[PDB]
């Protein structure tokens, strides 16, 4: 019997037989809902995601998602460097002696004698071995002798760095370190632990970023999501931002599925938003080795080839490690299919 | 893109390969033709000869085995074909049925180079091509009257659906303590011959089957999971104008392509309700 | 008529005529009470005033006089240097921070930001412009920057060197000076203003002694007689000690005249004690241009020549400026008289 | 130290000079002799000749004028002598009195080279030696009967004490509105001729005078200050054995040397009481 004998083929092509029963007709049917991604293809080339960003922003989903695109909307204009700036910054002498006086007590007399007797060293010892720290410090703030000029600091902290937050901070600024702040100073004052990293490690980037990272993790893990991303954006750790976003993926596809969308519309829409959100973000930072990311990368490939847009598909194919066979195979297939 | 007059006798099958660039047809003239389509052009590349009767169907194999094409015909045999060094040649021949073979299909490339064959003799055959070349198949009695189609389920444990002229649709699964494919489920729902059956490759929890029949109706069979039964769902409440002859699923999107007798092709997709509509 | 026709002549000689009326007899009569000064002549040569000192000490007059000879009795044994020694000498770290804390207030936050932002300079400014001097000092006790490392000292004193004697002393030790102590610190703590001179001017003797002197004057003029002499003895200012002793002369000759002595015994005894006391003292210090001293020097000469001891007389004649005519004349007279 | 037989006639005066080393004597032989005494030796150096009568006294002048000696004699004249280039020679001669000159004495070197002369003619003469040499003296009538001695007061205003044979002692002071020495005080206290008077050179507030007499007593006259009168004080309550002939004060210590007629020399000093006793 006569019949179209229709079939689907790679690239979203439809093969059928003409009514005359003697001809073959290949085509690319218009599937309402499925459209090659132009914006992405065109922005990925003209590297101007103004429109793409403006699209996602104007049709964003949940509140959180809006921040990310806004984070990207402004990162778009101001630029990476200028962004991290506005994001990591912030909002009596005299005395004239008078009248008679006298060395009262043994303590005073002993220290005084030391001084005059040019024995600046002992003066401090005798001072510390009494609660005349203020003085001990004053004498030391006059000599050059470092070990002495330091035997007092370690003496101040010794009994104060624990009764005063500013004391504990000094203790750290003094001893050229951040480990303490970075790990115990309240996360709310992060923009500070932030300056203590750029301040202590201004010429050692590897360390500067190992610390900035160590902080981001702490922020994100203690309610500062938006901020931990800022720190990451400055540490050049796309991996951390990727990981966060991959964990937030499910719940995101769920809020879409409840929004009157078929299992496919949701899955489709989701993977697209994530891919466009990841692409634009990876375009401003200093950054594939994450399995799931790769896995989901491959996924977007197929949805793209099915749109017939083999060009945008290859672009993402390139960015994947040519070490992965699935990546290998699809690389070859897309080639012949288009070539 | 149209390639008018690819054959002078009526054509029964036209399939594009793994890259959707290499065409292939078959018809009553008892021959197959290889084409190369680009934009809106085309160039014949060869004409396969051998079948003693009208050729019913063809199926391209996965590239990882080479450039092969399989065909079956009213002549009750199946011929595999190869394009090595730039020329097509009949490598093997499968003929264990005593009546027209109506469908043939290459399993998923994971199973290796296996072929699913269905015939009007009521049997279905599973064939692999040994290390040396010859063939030692599996033959099962799968339908009374005659079998018109057979399709492989995607890979995980291996299953395939057949569609007979006994109006039934049937799922099959391979079993060890039998060394054969055993009948897992019988799905009743057509009042006339089942012409074709297509198992969707969709990788979602739910499995989709689409059977087409001489009764002018399409049924989408679905199974939520192993504990679920196969639920019947007519493609549309009203019967169609003519006999539905074929069913084909896209590779993504799970979109069904229905080929009617009024030589018309309708396209469908599923919606929030679980009911189909024009895509 | 016959008669001895006696006469007195220089050197205490008595010329008379023998009873035979034809001979002349010169002699040196024994005047009970008048005796050539051997001890002085013998000690002035053997420079061992142990006996002389032991003589004056065992027969001293008033209490004050006793101190001077004792001052000389001990100065005798111990020696000058060793004397000025025994006379001018004298009789918690840790802290471990704990728990949450936070930058409370604008002040703290501003200073903290400064620190981390490697801006050690501003931190201090913001500190001083608040009563966070303790801190301002702590920051400064960490840098090298002198002007800053000093902008705070001048800030401490500015409001404390007047409410604390030790503060005012520091102010001086700091600014390498003594003028303040030397002129206002209580005379009772002189052994201190003493160490502040030897301490600040250890390699500038002219100044060391100008100050030591400036102090001695203050002591002596404020009840510290015995002590001002010690300071003078170390400044090498025999002139000051001489002047004090010449003013104390009268009263001294008076206490002697009330002690059952003729106007002469008193005057005689007095000038002798003063001369022996001055000689022994000038023999241990680092030292004539004082009129009265000269004047009284000449006086002792005559009393000595009258004893016939022309040798001891010449000795003192030598020590006088051969610029003085009276000194000239007597130098000549003593010569012929003895030669 | 003794120089026996310095003269063969009785000797009346022996005086050592400013250095107390150069001796000089005089006696009836009408000659003076210069000696040089050391330890216990002596060597004559010359014999002065000229006086026509026994020589009574001699006085050495202050070295600042040269090496001079003055003498006076019963012959009623005074001769000055010099030792220039190594030899003594009569430079000048003073003779204005008409009777024995008994004393002569050089004023304090501050007044210049003045000479105090006293004679049995009752007068006293003051003589300086002009720029050219000659002499234009002061002559005053100072005692009845005769003047036996005269001594100069130390320097500040110039005063001198005389002692006559009228038993009186007398202080004299120079006056401008008279161009002469005027009688300032008369001290009564001896009952017989006054043989000598000595004004002590002591530089203490109090002035001391010592007069010796033919009455066998010595009197020490003292004056506390200008407003005080001259108080009389016998050297000792009991008279002496013989006539006192001379009085001499040391240069320091204010010790008096009394020369008696029993050719004995007593020495005295003052004590807390203001009374004299053997020194």
């Amino acid at each position: 019997e006569p019949s179209p004998a229709a079939h689907w083929a790679f690239g979203g092509k439809l093969v059928q037989i003409t009514p005359d029963g003697k001809g073959v007709s290949i085509t690319n049917p218009k599937i309402s809902g499925l459209e090659s991604n132009t914006t992405l293809s065109e922005a990925l080339k003209t590297k101007d995601f103004k429109p793409l960003i403006n699209q996602r922003l104007v049709k964003v989903i949940d509140d959180v998602n809006e921040e990310d695109w806004n984070l990207l909307e402004k990162l778009s204009m101001d630029g990476t460097e200028e962004f991290l700036k506005e994001a990591l910054a912030f909002d009596e002498t005299n005395f004239q002696p008078e009248g008679d006086f006298s060395l009262s007590g043994n303590i005073e007399q002993t220290i005084s004698k030391n001084l005059v007797s040019g024995n600046i060293k002992s003066a401090v010892k005798n001072s510390l071995e009494n609660d005349l720290l203020m003085e001990a410090m004053v004498i030391a703030l006059d000599s050059n002798n470092e070990r002495l000029k330091e035997s007092v600091k370690n003496a101040y902290f010794a009994k104060y760095g624990s009764k005063s937050s500013l004391s504990r901070i000094l203790y750290s600024i003094s001893k050229r370190e951040v480990d303490d702040l970075v790990e115990n100073l309240d996360v709310s004052q992060w923009k500070f632990i932030s300056k203590a990293i750029q301040n202590l490690y201004p010429n050692d980037i590897a360390q500067r970023n190992e610390m900035l990272i160590k902080l981001g993790d702490r922020l994100k893990e203690n309610g500062h999501r938006q901020d931990s991303l800022t720190l990451y954006l400055a540490a050049g750790s796309l991996d951390k931002v990727a990981s966060i976003w991959l964990s937030e993926f499910p719940d995101l596809e769920d809020k879409l599925k409840k929004d009157n969308k078929t299992i496919y519309e949701a899955h489709s829409e989701c993977l697209t938003e994530f891919i466009e959100r990841f692409t634009v973000f990876s375009n401003f930072i200093n950054g594939i080795n994450n399995e799931q990311l790769i896995a989901k990368f491959l996924e977007f490939i197929n949805l793209t080839t099915s749109t017939g847009n083999f060009e945008l598909a290859t672009e993402f194919l390139n960015s994947l490690p040519s070490d992965n066979e699935e990546v290998k195979t699809e690389k070859a297939r897309v080639l012949i299919a288009s070539g | 893109v149209v390639i008018a007059n690819a054959h002078n006798e009526l054509i029964h099958d036209a399939v594009l390969d793994y890259y959707g660039k290499r065409l292939a047809t078959c018809s009553s003239d008892k021959t197959i033709k290889i084409f190369e389509v680009e934009g809106e052009t085309h160039k014949l590349i060869d004409t396969l000869t051998g079948h003693e009767g009208p050729v019913w169907r063809v199926d391209w194999a996965h590239p990882k085995f080479g450039t092969i094409l399989a065909s079956c015909s009213y002549d009750g045999k199946v011929l595999i074909w190869k394009e090595e060094n730039g020329r097509w040649s009949q490598i093997a021949v499968h003929a264990v049925h005593s009546a027209s073979v109506n469908s043939v299909q290459w399993a998923p490339h994971e199973y290796g180079p296996l072929l699913l064959v269905a015939s009007s003799d009521g049997k279905v055959s599973v064939v692999e091509f040994k290390e040396n070349g010859t063939t030692s198949p599996i033959i099962i009695d799968a339908h009374a009257i005659g079998v018109n189609s057979a399709s492989w389920a995607p890979a995980t444990s291996r299953k395939f659906v057949t569609g007979g002229a006994d109006n039934l649709v049937k799922i099959w699964k391979y079993n060890s303590d039998a060394q054969t494919y055993v009948l897992e489920s019988t799905l009743e729902g057509h009042s006339d011959w089942v012409r074709d059956v297509a198992w969707s490759p969709t990788v979602l929890l739910r499995s989709y089957l689409a059977s087409v029949s001489q009764d002018r109706t399409c049924i989408i069979w679905t199974q939520d999971n192993e504990q679920g039964p196969w639920k019947k769902t007519l493609l549309k409440e009203e019967k169609f104008p003519d006999v539905l002859w074929r069913a084909s699923w896209s590779l993504s999107g799970n979109v069904l392509a229905l080929s009617g007798g009024d030589n018309k092709v309708t396209l469908w997709k599923e919606n929030l309700e679980g009911k189909w509509e024009p895509a």
